[PDB]
DNA sequence: TCGAGAATCCCGGTGCCGAGGCCGCTCAATTGGTCGTAGACAGCTCTAGCACCGCTTAAACGCACGTACGCGCTGTCCCCCGCGTTTTAACCGCCAAGGGGATTACTCCCTAGTCTCCAGGCACGTGTCAGATATATACATCCGA
DNA sequence: TCGGATGTATATATCTGACACGTGCCTGGAGACTAGGGAGTAATCCCCTTGGCGGTTAAAACGCGGGGGACAGCGCGTACGTGCGTTTAAGCGGTGCTAGAGCTGTCTACGACCAATTGAGCGGCCTCGGCACCGGGATTCTCGA
């Protein structure tokens, strides 16, 4: 590529001048250990039954799921610092720096034996077994479907087998920009020069732009409920319409790039389109980086992990690897923990939305009718902001919604997010709690009473070695989430540790960095730190009364809630040019 | 690229003033770098106080006072 | 005998909030009240001036704040003001 | 009248806002001391003793000890870049020296 | 051709600029390149001329200070020349690093 | 009442007593002042100034010249022992270096 | 424009006091007043420390001799001891 | 009494490896009580002019730290 | 017999003395001294334990600190052994004896 | 590479003194009003900092050079290290006398505060005289010869 | 060693603008009280400091042997100070523009202040377990073949 550029190529090419395939789309992930498969080169850990995870066996996903994480959900703990936004915000971030691809079933029809209805153990089928006394199912020859992730390098059995990564590694705003040339030209308009991303042309909520619809050959949003017939959301990524709030949180964005290309075309009419979409995508990469590196990552780490793990910051540095690793994948999902059970819809009053306010997650997933045709994503956006969070507990790891009833309405039985999650990193082959406790140089416990003092909790590290057996034998999601929480924060240290290193390394070896020389200019900055999330959703959402700053931690209302005209305007008077 | 704004003149005749005989060709780069690191102390001082008294304007009273805090207090500007 | 003024409570209520397990010493306690006893001095030392600096006779929370990014080096002053500004924040809403 | 709240809780901290307000007033640091103001510097206190005891702990538990010693303090302090910059001048009684040695001495 | 030998006018110039106490340094560059430091911190900042003129006085001051030191060092470490181990050695030993 | 006579005059000292005195106690430094305080205060300051004085003022007839410019300020306070240890920490303005040179780097 | 109260005329004062003939130049006086506000800074703030530190909230003429003999290093301290006291015993007779 | 041979030559070789010190040689042990003598006289100065003012015949641990903090060398564990 | 060559337990008693906290200077002694030093100041002084024991701590860490800074200017000479003259300028340059 | 050897490191019992917890209670923090004023805010002004603009010209830049110097190599010896042995007193554990730190009660004298007024100190406006600026001179001082 | 070359302190005019002085005016320092509490001074309690005893043994002092490195030659490449020719923006001096520093007048809400209340934290008094000490075995770095 040439050595004069200032925008981001849409896949992420060149990003690096000493090697161009470094965070670029459609590459394999990058592995901070090696790998622990099954047999060496290429099998998982459970997948011929009788072979033993250093001499002890291992344990169905599903049955330490069971008796670990599972809690009856009418003990829940709302988090009193932790607001809905804070989950649908990392949520959002994780589907931009990953999406692990896997073979289609209609593709499968002939060797792939349609793992979404048989489990017959054949590749890429990896059904999890079930136990007895399943509170779901009582049969033990059901199986909850599941696909083994698409290979990198396919060939010989020579090379330990890698993922591929479908999305830019970059954090630049990614998830409603797309990540592939195909995929970029069709997200944005070309009827004229404005510059505009692409808006359906079907329905509009209070004339304002949602997600261009799409067209699949199984969609699963008409599988909602056929009275409907409103198709998938189409953006920068395949389940951008996975959830409401979801979608809903990539309609912000969409308008907010609408409205800055808008803004751009008063401020400059001589600015072809090409140019004024790039710079909105400049700048919508600029505000994701600075939102998450300044409200999210605080509310994540704790006060000393951030302090620790990212050092204020010094230069662009070229020798970071700036890929996904590998644990990334499975460590992040810890969202998954501090999700709610029910979604909920508020008025301008901030009170209940007739006749579903609090509504179920089992029938609110693969659901885009919610946001056309039930008021569009004005109660939604609501709800996130005044709803607090689930505390993540270690006797309280995870609500029984997403873990017995996800996915109902689509596919042919419920879903386990947890057991799920504790699948792909088994599929991964990703090492022990215990191997990742010494990569990070925690201590690392051997026995049931040094577990319980790391863990600093007995009965649960009882509970663990129930199953595991051996520290070493435990998956990476779950001792990440069982570990103790930090001060200020939502994650153990394992977990806070992962995290740092990786957004570490995402920054310093962002050579598009918001505070990166000659990217942004000097006087830009200025203008550019004043942003904040309540402030734009005032500008792009109807509503009027948002939180302060910090919008992730206020979660009452009307105690900690101003006014839309209180909250500074983004000026772009330095655009002028 | 202003830092090259001290001639290297200027740092020979500051090393003479100081009593140094014989110069290095690599003591330019060193000098410049520790003189660019000083003033951004100094000035990162100067304009935090500026900050707090809601001033745009930078006095030499200030960076008297930002001085005098880093204990390198200076006379015949002020206090 | 009289009623000397320690820290020992409020940092040891610190310490079981960060480690529930981890007990501390006498001679760790003296160095931790010592210590915030001259953080403490700084800051207030700090925020005098600036507040008679300016010719003024009170002290606010914009005193302490730039008391603190001035004292504090690096990544902590930040830290450190964010926390302060949560901390008024609470006093605000309540 | 109603239930006594110390301002430590209003605040959320564990530092008493009291003590850190009378110490401010009974200082002779300003004539009036405003209201936010000890708050703010409670917070601060807090954050940094959080800090320090936290990489303390740290410390501890890699030296397989699980009181905190002079030892642990000077090593959790003087082996962060920041903390060790804000005590540039401070000495810890019983605090050692950090293990280190020139590269030419060693054979 | 009369030609001093190397080291002669270098020691005239040192008694000249030891006698004298003007400034050694440039004012505009270093007016410059302190608002380019500046502008880093907060933009469309404003300097008094007596701010331009008090923090060269101290730059110098702490430049002149760190080259007596470096050219101690130097001949500390049986030489004749400073070279830039001996400014990082006063440097570290001052306690600036 | 009386002839109003400054208090600097009883106590035979050139320097404004009433003014120390207001700076002591409006400088928040303690809640009540002494009335011996601040005249002592003024006594130590006009020892102080009037030392470093004469030793300009000896370093400018040294110079043959009439008026102290910095730089006579600035041999006085370095050129003594004592002057040099309390203030050694303070840079004078335009004050220059006081005229050395290594043994060493003397030609020979 | 306002008043703004420096030691100008006690230095030339002190001066005249000394030498009859010399005079002073204005970058002479500000560098004279930045010495005697630093000084006066320096003691008055070392005497305020140390009666705290007795717990006597005044501030007597003993609090400024032992900031005084603690802050000025040798010979000097004595000599400006002495004047002090002098001083003081002028306002005793009178 | 000559008690500055109090500090024995182990003693300061001892310091000196704590130090980080290889090789030491004949004649720092004279410098070293010379510098030992001076702070210790500087710093006991300091202390008992403070117990001076505060009419004590006794110098608590109190006052030497104080001493040590108007010093610059502020001592943590006494108060 | 087993004879070390020079330069070996050098490092071994380093080593050991860098991870140890005790006190390198025996307390009697420095009381003494520190009894005589004040003797110069005012007749009839007693001292608190503690203050004792502060002044040793205070003079350890700066003897420390003063020998590191000497140890650095040694190796800067080219050598491994340190001299007076180190000690000297290392005073010199860290601004007590200037 | 390959054995001996000495220091260091890793585990098993011992118990002991310091750390964590509990119990009174007391003095400091809280709540509830009051009122004076310090600071926020609006408006005006007129220093003074910022932005071209032309002409010198001292200073920076670039280059030729060769000589003093940084640095590498080498030889001496002698000073400091390692270690064995003997002598010194540091340290540990009571043991007693008491100087003086620490606490408490009376009070009285000194400093905060207030009203008044008048004089010291400041900002103004200025005229002159130390001082900076040319200029020729006689030393002050360095380099082959 | 002595004549020539460069640099500069020195004596002599010549402007020049910085300051020491004179003056009008303003505000705060001082005289003259009143009032209350800070602490000066007895008076007492008992805490911890000092001086002393005596035994163990860790540590310091001393001396012998040797090795390695501090230091002084000796030399070699080089790089940087010195001077000359070329190029450059620094400084000066004017000119113009307006940003906002600073000042003044209003008004309010915010903190000092006082009284009653009560509970948060501190001193004393426990009780137990984390680790310093003790011992024995495994590990490792050093050093002579
Ligand atoms: C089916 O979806 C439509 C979408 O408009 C909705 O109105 C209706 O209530 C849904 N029916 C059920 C039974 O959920
Ligand atoms: C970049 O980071 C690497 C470690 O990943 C570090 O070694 C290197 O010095 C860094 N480079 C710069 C220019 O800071």
């Amino acid at each position: 590529c040439p050595e004069q550029d200032k925008y981001r190529t849409i896949t992420g090419m060149c990003n690096n001048r000493r090697s161009p395939t470094l965070g670029a789309s459609n590459r394999a992930f990058v592995r901070w250990l090696p790998a622990e498969y099954e047999d060496g080169f290429s099998l998982p850990y459970g997948w011929t039954p009788g072979v033993k995870r250093n001499g002890f066996p291992v344990a169905l996903a599903r049955a330490v799921s069971n008796e670990i994480v599972r809690f009856p959900t009418d003990q829940l703990t709302p988090d009193q610092e932790r607001s809905l936004m804070f989950m649908q915000w990392g949520q959002l971030l994780d589907h931009d720096l990953d999406f692990t691809p896997e073979p289609a079933a209609r593709a499968s029809f002939v060797t792939g034996v349609n793992c979404e209805t048989s489990c017959v153990q054949q590749p890429p089928c990896f059904p999890l077994k079930i136990p007895p006394n399943d509170p779901r199912i009582k049969n033990q020859a059901d199986c909850i479907p599941f696909f083994r992730s698409c290979p990198a390098c396919p060939g010989s059995n020579i090379t330990i087998r890698n993922q591929i990564n479908a999305l830019t590694s970059f954090v630049d705003a990614s998830m409603v920009y797309g990540s592939e040339e195909p995929l970029a030209r069709n997200l944005r308009n070309m009827s004229n020069q404005l510059g505009l991303l692409a808006v359906n042309q079907r329905f509009q909520d209070n004339g304002r732009a949602l997600l261009p619809f799409d067209n699949l050959h199984d969609d699963p949003c008409l599988l909602t409920n056929r009275s409907a017939r409103i198709p998938c959301f189409l953006a920068g990524d395949t389940r951008s319409s996975e959830m409401p709030e979801l979608t809903s949180m990539h309609t912000l964005l969409l308008r907010e790039h609408n409205r800055l290309a808008t803004e751009l075309k008063s401020l400059n009419p001589r600015w072809d389109g090409e140019r004024l979409y790039q710079e909105a995508r400049k700048i919508v990469g600029a505000m994701v980086q600075i939102i998450t590196y300044r409200d999210y990552l605080p509310l994540v780490l704790g006060p000393t992990a951030m302090r620790k793990y990212l050092p204020t910051y010094r230069s662009y540095n070229d020798s970071v690897d700036p890929r996904i690793a590998n644990v990334f994948t499975n460590a992040f999902r810890y969202g998954h923990t501090l999700i709610q059970p029910f979604m909920f819809r508020l008025d301008n009053r901030y009170q209940p939305m007739e006749p579903n306010p609090r509504v179920p997650l089992s029938r609110v997933f693969f659901a885009s009718w919610r946001v056309v045709l039930e008021g569009g994503i004005d109660p939604i956006l609501r709800g996130l902001m005044a709803t607090p969070a689930k505390l993540n507990r270690q006797n309280q790891i995870a609500v029984d919604e997403i873990r017995e009833r996800l996915f109902e309405q689509v596919m042919r039985i419920g879903l386990d997010l947890p057991a799920l999650n504790m699948q792909r990193s088994r599929d991964h082959g990703l090492p022990g709690y215990n191997a990742w406790r010494r990569f990070c140089g925690l201590p690392q416990p051997e026995t049931v009473g040094q577990l319980g003092t790391v863990l600093r909790n007995l009965k649960l590290a009882r509970k663990l070695m129930e199953q595991y057996g051996t520290p070493n034998n435990i998956d990476i999601w779950m001792g990440g989430v069982s570990e103790p929480l930090k001060r200020k924060g939502r994650v153990g240290p394992l977990l806070a540790c992962i995290i740092g290193t990786q957004f570490r390394k995402l920054r310093d070896g962002d050579r598009f960095w918001w505070e990166n020389e000659g990217v942004f200019s000097m006087q830009q900055r200025q203008a550019l730190a004043q942003i904040s999330l309540p402030r734009i959703i005032c500008d792009n959402t109807g509503i009027t009364t948002v939180s302060k700053n910090n919008i992730f931690m206020s979660n009452s209302y009307p105690r900690d809630f101003v006014n839309c005209s209180t909250l500074p305007a983004l000026n772009l008077a330095s655009w002028r040019e | 690229d202003n830092i090259q704004g001290i001639t290297k003149p200027a740092i020979r005749r500051l090393a003479r003033r100081g009593g140094v005989k014989r110069i290095s060709g690599l003591i330019y780069e060193e000098t410049r770098g520790v003189l660019k690191v000083f003033l951004e102390n100094v000035i990162r001082d100067a304009v935090t106080y500026t900050e707090h008294a809601k001033r745009k304007t930078v006095t030499a009273m200030d960076v008297v006072y930002a001085l005098k805090r880093q204990g390198r207090t200076l006379y015949g500007f002020g206090g | 005998k009289t009623r000397k003024e320690s820290y020992a409570i409020y940092v040891y209520k610190v310490l079981k909030q960060v480690h529930p397990d981890t007990g501390i010493s006498s001679k760790a306690m003296s160095i931790m009240n010592s210590f915030v006893n001259d953080v403490f001095e700084r800051i207030a030392g700090e925020a005098s001036r600036l507040a008679h600096y300016n010719k003024r006779s009170t002290i606010t929370s914009r005193e302490i704040q730039t008391a603190v990014r001035l004292l504090l080096p690096g990544e902590l002053a930040k830290h450190a003001v964010s926390e302060g500004t949560k901390a008024v924040t609470k006093y605000t809403s309540a | 009248r109603a239930k006594a709240k110390t301002r430590s809780s209003r605040a959320g901290l564990q530092f008493p806002v009291g003590r850190v307000h009378r110490l401010l007033r009974k200082g002779n640091y300003a004539e009036r001391v405003g209201a936010g103001a000890p708050v703010y510097l409670a917070a601060v206190l807090e954050y940094l003793t959080a800090e320090i005891l936290e990489l303390a702990g740290n410390a501890a538990r890699d030296n397989k000890k699980t009181r905190i010693i002079p030892r642990h303090l000077q090593l959790a302090v003087r082996n962060d870049e920041e903390l060790n910059k804000l005590l540039g001048r401070v000495t810890i009684a019983q605090g050692g020296v950090l293990p280190n040695i020139q590269s030419v001495l060693l054979p | 051709p009369h030609r001093y030998r190397p080291g002669t006018v270098a020691l005239r110039e040192i008694r000249r600029y030891q006698k004298s106490t003007e400034l050694l340094i440039r004012k505009l560059p270093f007016q410059r390149l302190v608002r380019e430091i500046a502008q880093d911190f907060k933009t469309d900042l404003r300097f008094q001329s007596s701010a331009v003129m008090a923090l060269q006085e101290a730059s110098e001051a702490y430049l002149v200070a760190l080259f007596e030191d470096t050219n101690l060092c130097a001949i500390h470490a049986k030489r004749v020349t400073i070279m830039p181990k001996d400014i990082q050695l006063a440097r570290r030993i001052r306690g600036e690093r």
